[PDB]
RNA sequence: UUACU
């Protein structure tokens, strides 16, 4: 269930203006692949609500560790207001990427 | 102490006066950004 | 020369189909007009057959190649003014690194953040659509995995 | 391992720039950067040539 | 008070934390007590 | 980034090419308007020089020689001239569209066009709504 | 027949606010030009057999 | 006052075509409706 | 009620104010339609204060070779203005006055381009202009409007701005080569000598068009901005040789002339001759 | 007739809306079955 | 009139020490430039630091890979900044001075003006706070010799057009002019087909020092054009760029070591 | 005899 929060975001575009243009391709289809998709016309981000959810993860299996070495409250508080300001970060900058 | 702001005296007889005059130009909110990403992010609530 | 010119005559492609080379090494979506010369300007269509046959052995005798074509797909991306270096830090949230008890988090985080470099982020994304010729390797991340 | 001069070295680090130490151009508005307001950015369409 | 009770306890924040907004959330209930009585006979005689 | 010392690295100082040609001009001035001895010290540390420590040598060490740290005090009639005067390097600098005057014909409020100016306001007018709440 | 647009001090500040750029040109602007794809005939007159 | 007033809105009128200029509520769509006879004043159904 | 704008045109000139956002627009065939008696009008404390700078400075014998700039556009009427307030100022004072009538840097450069030593005495200056030297910016101005070929003044009109502006950034790549250094024929030895050397009078007033003379004009606290009852561009279609010479250098001198200075408004000057206490 | 049509879009609102036939939907006061809380937290906007 | 105070190797430099009403003018364009710093890092350090945090930005930027550094004296920036020049920090402090509403400010208060309305005939009166008016004054009004009695001469007095360095903005007016300058210059070059290519840039009026990065070719397309048009500005830049070369304030960085500059100090003097 | 950040 950790390894499924590797999984790509994105689509595989066919190379519609590289065969109209013949350009030299070394496979039958032509298919690169784009790392997430276009997000016009929405509120939520689909790709920033992707990371939302991966951290909501990714602060529970820090949670279930530092309760087994029966940590602070206070040091493992700070750590989880720094994987929801990774959040704050991603929010912002998804908007330029997709 | 960031969405506090200092107590002019200008605008806060302007918000009184707003009330009950008439609307022509549609009025419009200054854009607030915020993140509601801490529990302390309730104040933007609290000043609605 | 009569193979020369039933070459470039009965292949029916005119200058104008130069435009199609245009549409793609540019954004996606762009518009080109004119001038629509006709057939008074003839040219070769691109051999399709004979690069993709020729990339093959170029790949294959000379392995730096693949300096080449990142060297031009870094190039695109410098030139689209699309990912900016700043000076501003904000790895962290308003008073994290001044607190103690995080003091154990962020001499991992500026650990680990001090080293990558930039511009290798420039060129990095050249590397998300490049051809690779040589395999990619892993930077050494030597971690223990304990706190 | 015939190295292009640090191409094939991948660092993955180099996710921590972009997430944080850099400004964009769709983030420099609205923003959210060292714009610091919302200013412009007037998007660069690069030449083909 | 609990709505924010919820948001602390649901992303396990401090004891302190909690407390310290809670003591600020009855804050506001000692300045509202205290300009409601000049509001609610002196501001509404106006906006009539 | 949160300066710490973490590497080394040997990095190769070459100036680049657009500058090598800056060194052609300043030389031939560094030839007539320095006494020779003075020249030759440097011209030695042109060549001697075999670290980036080497050049950190010569450099504070050439820069003692060309200071002594007197304050330089004249009777300020003579610098009147030399340091306050007005220059107009070239280009003048052409004016706003005035869009508001007052009663008196000046300038109430205005805005640029195409000018070396529009250039800054593209870039400064953004600010005007948020500093007036500051 | 000038009313008041003429007048320098008028036309300078209806030029700062919406600042024209397009003209009226009633052919085909080039603004890019194009390389042929391969250079792969030569040209010559007279051939020589 | 008056010409202060007069000043200040100030300039512009002959934006508006007042051929037949009645007073009527529209909807919000942007349609014209009719007088309604229980809704709007007497003063609004023969702008004279 | 109903006469022309030429009858009594000394006067008014003396003592108006056109209280309109310029271009006012009025012109040598405009008459009048209605006459009232109004209050006498109440000139300026900013503007009044920094006019006394100069009539303080002109008093004191400890002040040498007070100067007084009066920067206006080239079709506010100055030259019949200020000619003037020199009889006004040298008859209060008991001194000799000078004014160097504003375009002394234009007719004497034309006459003089080519002379290795030129003669910087003031009754040279004085005796070569108003008005038949011409003006060597004038010569500059002529030569550009034709590159770009125009003569008329109604085929002014029919060019646009940013086409025009383009034109105006020419225009000036000739003015700053008689700004940037001190040359034997630049603008700032001009000034100098002229200022200096003995033959001068105490007091000279010098005028001038455009902004960024500053630098140049030598040397003064004062320098004021004149904004006459004159709608200038409508005077330079008046000007009666004006043609587009005349009218293309007004709209160039206006891009580099702002009101960063006091307005100074004509009748100021002539009312705080009479508010200062004289001797 | 006097019902509520929902629009069922997810639309940021701008003031452009403001003289149309749309209207916040957080303004609604309908409780929805299934979102008491939200519906709950709305209820303390009401003016007294 | 003129305060003379010089400097260890500057030539002996003048300054206004202006009384308190001609500080009185400056005081609002002080107060609306100063708000700029908190807002845009890269206007930029102010020297509480003392150690290393006064170069801990240039300590890293020259230790870095594809950078060519710039820094830049305008030559003498005093002089160069006639009254046209001096009008592009006037228009930034206008155009906040009118959204803004600052009631009285001194010896003002927001009143009735008749405004003339550029494209209207006729005056229609706006209405005008104490910051607009001030400002406006203080913009229209400016007069900028320096005056010097003379125990040679009578009072000899500079040509105007400088800038009388003493105001209250003499700090402001050439951060918030050549901020606006270099970063202006990538939304222009951006509005026509061209990169940045600019990393963070730290004014402190008048030394200028921004970085670059890219190849070689592409930060000098980009380091031309922010000469250029400081030389268009009206501005003597004098000319510095290298590859691991970076000053600022007086303090040399280079290769991400810190040289010294020993002979500042002089003991003795 | 003497300025501001
Ligand atoms: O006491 C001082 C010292 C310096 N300054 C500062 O001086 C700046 C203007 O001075 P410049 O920095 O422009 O002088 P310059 O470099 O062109 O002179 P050279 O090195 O070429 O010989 C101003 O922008 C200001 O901020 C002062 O205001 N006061
Ligand atoms: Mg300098
Ligand atoms: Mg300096």
């Amino acid at each position: 269930a950790i390894m499924r929060l590797f999984t790509p975001q994105g689509f595989l575009r066919t190379d519609d203006l590289a065969i109209a243009a013949n350009f030299p391709r070394a496979s039958r289809n032509p298919q690169t692949y784009i790392p997430y998709t276009n997000q016009r016309g929405t509120v939520t981000n689909e790709f920033a609500s992707r990371f939302r959810t991966i951290v909501a993860t990714l602060a529970n299996v820090v949670n279930e560790r530092a309760v087994q070495d029966d940590m602070q409250k206070a040091t493992r508080s700070c750590t989880k207001q720094w994987l929801r300001h990774l959040e704050t970060q991603f929010d912002n900058i998804a908007v330029a990427h997709t | 102490k960031a969405r506090a702001s200092e107590a002019d005296i200008s605008s806060i007889h302007l918000a009184i006066a707003r009330e009950v005059s008439p609307m022509f130009n549609v009025h419009e909110l200054k854009k607030i950004a915020e993140s509601f990403e801490d529990p302390s992010s309730i104040v933007v609530v609290l000043e609605f | 020369l009569n193979i020369n010119l039933r070459a470039l005559m009965e292949a029916n492609v005119t200058a104008d189909d130069r435009i199609k080379a245009l549409q793609a090494h540019s954004m996606i979506s762009t518009q080109f007009h004119g001038p629509n010369q006709g057939a008074l300007r003839p040219e070769l269509a691109f051999d399709h057959d004979h690069i993709i046959r020729c990339l093959m052995l170029a790949a294959a005798n000379y392995p730096r190649l693949e300096g080449i074509i990142v060297q031009i797909n870094t190039g695109y991306v410098a030139s689209a003014n699309v990912i900016r270096p700043v000076s501003e830090k904000r790895y962290f949230p308003e008073n994290l690194e001044q607190n103690q008890s995080a003091a154990r988090l962020v001499s991992a985080v500026k650990a680990r953040a001090s080293e990558a470099d930039i511009s290798s982020i420039h060129l990095a994304i050249a590397r998300e659509v490049s051809p690779m010729f040589n395999v990619h390797e892993l930077k050494k991340i030597a971690e223990s995995f304990e706190d | 391992g015939e190295t292009v001069d640090g191409l094939t070295i991948i660092d993955t680090s180099i996710v921590w720039p972009i997430l944080c130490q850099c400004t964009y151009p769709l983030v420099r508005q609205s923003g959210k950067g060292v714009d610091a307001v919302s200013i412009m950015e007037e998007i660069v369409y690069p030449d083909p040539s | 008070a609990n709505v924010v009770n919820e948001r602390a306890v649901q992303d396990d924040m401090q004891k302190a934390t909690r407390s310290c907004t809670k003591q600020w959330l009855r804050h506001l209930e000692t300045q509202f007590d205290n300009i409601a009585v000049a509001h609610t006979d002196h501001l509404s005689v106006v906006y009539a | 980034q949160f300066n710490e010392v973490i590497g080394h690295r040997t990095k190769s100082t070459s100036e680049p090419h657009f500058v090598s040609s800056t060194f052609i001009s300043l030389r031939a001035k560094r030839a007539e308007l320095l006494y020779p001895e003075f020249n030759a010290y440097i011209n030695r540390a042109i060549q001697l020089s075999k670290t980036q420590n080497d050049v950190a040598n010569y450099y504070a060490a050439c820069r003692a020689m060309t200071n002594d740290g007197t304050f330089l005090a004249t009777l300020t009639e003579l610098s009147l001239d030399a340091a306050v005067f007005p220059r107009i390097e070239q280009h003048l600098v052409t004016r706003p569209a005035v869009l508001m005057s007052n009663t008196r014909h000046e300038s109430l409020k205005q805005k640029y066009t195409n000018g070396v100016g529009s250039i800054a306001q593209s870039y400064l007018s953004s600010f005007t709504d948020e500093i007036a709440k500051r | 027949v000038q009313s008041r647009t003429d007048v320098f001090n008028e036309q300078f500040a209806n030029e700062a606010l919406h600042p024209m750029t397009k003209v009226i040109f009633n052919g085909l602007d080039v603004n890019t030009e194009v390389q042929p794809l391969s250079d792969d005939f030569k040209q010559i007159s007279d051939p020589k057999g | 006052y008056g010409k202060l007033t007069l000043r200040f809105l100030g300039t512009l009128t002959r934006s508006l075509k007042m051929q037949n200029a009645q007073i009527r509520r529209i909807r919000p769509d942007g349609t014209v409706l009719r007088y309604d006879d229980q809704i709007d004043i007497e003063a609004f159904r023969w702008s004279r | 009620v109903g006469d022309d704008y030429l009858k009594e045109y000394k006067k008014l000139l003396f003592y108006g104010v056109i209280t309109d956002a310029i271009p006012s627009g009025i012109s040598t065939r405009s008459t009048i339609m209605k006459i009232s008696p109004h209050k006498m009008m109440n000139p300026s404390g900013g503007a009044l204060a920094v006019l006394s700078k100069f009539l303080e400075a002109v008093v004191s014998t400890n002040v040498i070779n007070a100067t007084l700039v009066v920067y206006a556009e080239k079709g506010a009427g100055k030259t019949s203005f200020l000619s003037t307030y020199a009889e006004q100022l040298s008859l209060a004072s008991g001194q000799v006055v000078g004014h160097l009538s504003s375009d002394a840097y234009g007719r004497w450069l034309a006459k003089t381009k080519d002379i290795e030593e030129p003669s910087f005495a003031y009754d040279y200056v004085l005796s070569l202009d108003t008005d038949d030297n011409e003006s060597y910016y004038e010569q500059k101005a002529s030569e550009l409007l034709m590159s770009h070929g125009i003569s008329e003044v109604a085929q002014y009109e029919l060019l646009s701005v940013r086409k025009k502006i383009k034109m105006m950034d020419e225009m000036n790549e000739v003015l700053i080569a008689q700004l940037e250094n001190a040359d034997t024929h630049s603008e700032r030895n001009f000034y100098y000598m002229v200022s200096t050397g003995k033959t001068t009078p105490r007091i000279l007033i010098v005028e001038g068009h455009f902004n960024a003379q500053d630098a140049t004009i030598a040397r003064t606290d004062t320098t004021v901005l004149l904004r006459t009852i004159n709608d200038t561009t409508q005077a330079m279609r008046d000007r009666q040789r004006g043609g587009v010479v005349q009218l293309f250098l007004r709209d160039t001198y206006y891009r580099l002339l702002p009101a960063l200075h006091t307005t100074v408004y004509p009748f100021e000057m002539l009312e705080s001759i009479k508010r200062w206490k004289w001797v | 007739a006097g019902e509520f049509e929902f629009s069922g879009r997810n639309e940021k609102w701008d003031q452009s809306l403001y003289l149309s036939e749309h209207f916040p939907a957080l303004f609604s006061d309908v409780p929805l079955a299934g979102a008491n809380t939200i519906i709950a937290i709305m209820r303390l906007f009401t003016p007294q | 009139k003129l305060v003379e105070r010089q400097q260890s190797d500057r030539r002996q430099r003048a300054i206004s020490g202006l009384d308190n009403d001609r500080l009185f003018l400056s005081f609002m364009p002080y107060t609306i430039g100063k708000q700029i710093y908190e807002l845009n890092d890269n206007a930029a350090q102010g020297k509480q630091a003392g150690n290393a945090f006064d170069i801990g930005e240039m300590l890293y930027w020259t230790s870095q890979r594809n950078v060519l550094l710039s820094s830049i004296d305008v030559a003498g920036m005093d002089a160069s900044v006639t009254t046209n020049t001096k009008d592009i920090y006037n228009t930034f402090v206008l155009d906040v001075a009118s959204k803004c509403t600052v009631p009285r400010f001194g010896p003002y208060y927001a009143k009735n003006m008749e405004v003339f309305e550029a494209g209207n005939r006729q005056s229609q009166v706006r209405y005008v706070n104490a910051a607009w008016q001030a400002c406006a004054l203080e913009a229209a009004n400016s007069q900028t010799s320096t005056s010097y009695e003379s125990e040679i001469f009578g009072q000899v007095k500079n040509a105007e057009g400088t800038y009388p360095s003493g105001r209250a903005d003499t700090s402001t007016h050439h951060t918030v002019l050549l901020q606006g300058l270099v970063r202006g210059n990538e939304l222009k070059r951006a509005s026509d087909g061209k990169n940045s290519c600019l990393a963070t840039i730290k004014i402190l009026g008048d030394d200028i020092m921004e970085i670059f990065q890219g190849s070689e070719s592409d930060t000098y397309d980009h380091a031309v054009s922010n000469a250029s048009i400081l030389n268009e500005s009206g501005f003597a830049t004098t000319a510095e760029l290298s590859q691991n070369s970076i000053v600022l304030l007086q303090q040399l960085v280079v290769n991400g070591t810190f040289w010294g500059f020993a002979d500042r100090i002089s003991l003795w003097t």
